[PDB]
């Protein structure tokens, strides 16, 4: 079925790094984009990392530019969100959004956000 | 790389028109003429005259020009039921402020917002700095004037050397043990036919 | 949103004065978003200097004056007869565009 | 440069408003045309910046209902309508229009109207 | 940068229509901007309620339902639901992938 599973999510000291993954089932990664999102407890859901189906490009949002990359595998559908530069504020639930495909043709500001699944946090403590 | 025939192409929706520059509408298939590129989009009704090859007006200046030698045309039907929707199908639009006159056949694509210099905006949409595109309403009912009309404007070139798409139809059928003449794939004789 | 309230009033002066024609701002407003509006009573405003930066194409010489973000001060010097009118101090850039209140100068 | 509104209106106390701003003298494909509220011996007050090409509007906040305004595309025109206001309120309307040539153009609003004296009495 | 504008929380009786409010601060709000709507019980996953401004979800009922009011997006609920009290989001387009989400509110239903 078609589903975005998030794991490695736990306990981080801040200052370090994490790969966390992102696993598709059902779909084809390279037919479609993701969105990351970071929903803290209690307050709104913020857009950190974005990656247009065929990776022809990236997308960040002003806050976690250069300090965080996102990185794709289409040979076996498989995601790699690398963290860098963690700070205790980044604990929140991370999402991950199926984007819309180009087999249907869709104008630009790539509309997306369809599907996503449980999603995973984070822990920056010390 | 194929042959194309558009004597099938006569059977589409009622609302047709099929007008062409540099080529009447029947001398087509003989000719063998390079590729082709087309592109195709759904317009509100009434500028479906205002599109046309090399005139003024805001759109033709700002997402699509078409040059004066266009060697093609446009073909446009009816797709209000198949565009329309009850609450309005939000997904078409064009540029609105585009500070230059868009060339014909050049990818215009961009997002940022509209700049009229002055004062630096710096991105805040407001006075002076608007956001282009603004899109239509496709409403469910409607004049012609705002149906969305389904166009495509294709544009093949020349110069024979890259033979694309040309020519060759229109066969004949046979004849045998007759003096008569004969063109068989572009080589021309007479004489009689026989089997060998 | 409306916090101008530009200090002078209703105040009389001979010619020749140092008249400073200041103007406050609701909020951190860039330049070239203010305006200052001369109405003669009876007919509408005119534009003559926008946001404290520049002058507009053709009105009288010899004064202007550029404003900080919250304090937009223009030098008035030997003004000639006819500039003897209300004052409307006038904000860009904010939803709604709200208006000032009024300056009044006049002679003894 | 030139930006003409209404003559003077007497009219009943509670259909609705109709007044007009047609300008000229620029370029009227992009620009703004201004709507503001003043009066005789009154504190000036505003009503809102529209243009022709597409919907981008906002009201003060006591004007935010009540009215509309129609763009109309022909004759360099913008007209206000729909008033239901108050008895109290002869009171001037002006109309302001600046110039623009290619696009990049001037910001202010010098071009002002002339005003229209509309009274609603008994 | 721009932020949008929205309400904390709501408190409406079952069975209801209420107005759920989305506006742009820079300026007035068009379909461009692709307004979206969706719900956010606390502590689980989202569900995809309004994209377009005009479309629902697969398998939404026809209770919520959004739409253009002035210079703000409106989405409208009929027949409110013991389950409609949740945190609501909206999502507005800046350009080649800027989503932008406002404060939020949470639609209690009594």
């Amino acid at each position: 079925q078609v589903q975005l599973v998030e794991s490695g999510g736990g306990v981080v000291q801040p200052g370090r790094s994490l790969r966390l993954s992102c696993a598709a089932s059902g779909f084809t990664l390279s037919s479609y984009g993701m969105h990351w999102v970071r929903q803290a407890p209690g307050k709104g859901l913020e857009w950190v990392a974005v990656i247009s189906y065929d990776g022809s490009n990236k997308y960040y949002v002003d806050s976690v530019k250069g300090r965080f990359t996102i990185s794709r595998d289409n040979s076996k559908n498989t995601l790699y969100l690398q963290m860098n530069s963690l700070r205790a504020e980044d604990t929140a639930v991370y999402y991950c959004a199926r984007g819309w495909a180009y087999w249907e043709l869709l104008p630009d500001y790539y509309y997306g956000m369809d599907v996503w699944g449980q999603g995973t946090t984070v822990t920056v403590s010390s | 790389n194929c042959v194309a025939d558009y004597s099938v192409l006569y059977n589409l929706a009622p609302f047709f028109t099929f007008k062409c520059y540099g080529v009447s509408p029947t001398k087509l298939n003989d000719l063998c003429f390079t590729n082709v590129y087309a592109d195709s989009f759904v317009i509100r009704g009434d500028e479906v005259r205002q599109i046309a090859p090399g005139q003024t007006g805001n759109i033709a200046d700002y997402n699509y020009k078409l040059p004066d030698d266009f060697t093609g045309c446009v073909i446009a039907w009816n797709s209000n039921k198949l565009d329309s929707k009850v609450s309005g199908n939000y997904n078409y639009l064009y540029r609105l402020f585009r500070k230059s006159n868009l060339k014909p056949f050049e990818r215009d694509i961009s997002t940022e917002i509209y700049q009229a210099g002055n004062k630096p905006c710096n991105g805040v949409a407001g006075f002076n700095c608007y956001f282009p595109l603004r899109s239509y309403s496709f409403r469910p009912t409607y004049g012609v004037g705002h149906q969305p009309y389904r166009v495509v404007v294709l544009s093949f070139e020349l110069l024979h050397a890259p033979a694309t798409v040309c020519g060759p139809k229109k066969s004949t059928n046979l004849v045998k043990n007759k003096c008569v003449n004969f063109n068989f794939n572009g080589l021309k004789g007479t004489g009689v036919l026989t089997e060998s | 949103e409306i916090v101008l309230t530009q200090s002078p009033g209703t105040l009389s002066l001979s010619p020749g004065e140092r008249a400073t024609l200041s103007c406050r701002a609701s909020q951190s407003v860039s330049s070239s978003y203010l305006a200052w509006y001369q109405q003669k009573p009876g007919q509408a405003p005119r534009l003559l200097i926008y946001g404290a930066s520049s002058r507009a194409t053709g009105f009288p010489d010899r004064f202007s004056g550029s404003g900080s973000g919250t304090d937009f001060t223009l030098t008035i010097s030997r003004l000639e007869p006819e500039d003897f009118a209300v004052y409307y101090c006038q904000q860009y850039g904010n939803s709604p565009w709200t208006f000032g209140q009024g300056t009044k100068v006049e002679i003894r | 440069m030139q930006l003409v509104q209404s003559g003077p209106e007497v009219k009943k106390p509670g259909t609705s408003v109709k007044v007009s701003c047609k300008a000229s003298g620029f370029t009227f494909t992009s620009s703004a045309v201004q709507w503001v509220r003043q009066a005789r011996g009154q504190r000036l007050e505003w009503i809102g910046w529209i243009v022709v090409g597409s919907g981008n509007t906002n009201y003060a906040q006591k004007f935010q209902e009540r009215v509309t305004i129609t763009r109309d595309m022909s004759t360099s025109t913008a007209y206000m309508e729909l008033s239901s206001l108050r008895s109290e309120d002869t009171a001037v309307y002006y109309c302001a229009a600046p110039y623009c040539s290619g696009g990049s153009c001037f910001d202010g609003f010098d071009i002002w109207g002339q005003g229209t004296m509309v009274t609603v009495s008994s | 940068q721009t932020v949008v504008t929205q309400e904390p929380s709501f408190s409406v009786s079952p069975g209801g229509t209420v107005t759920l409010t989305c506006g742009l601060s820079s300026g007035s709000v068009s379909t461009a901007y692709f307004p979206s709507w969706y719900q956010q019980t606390p502590g689980q996953a989202p569900r995809t309620l309004i994209y377009g401004t005009n479309t629902r979800s697969s398998g939404v009922p026809d209770r919520f339902s959004g739409s253009i009011l002035g210079n703000k997006a409106a989405l409208t609920i009929t027949g409110a639901q013991a389950d409609d009290e949740s945190d609501y989001y909206c999502v507005l387009y800046m350009g080649r992938g800027i989503v932008v989400f406002g404060g939020g509110t949470k639609l209690t239903v009594l």
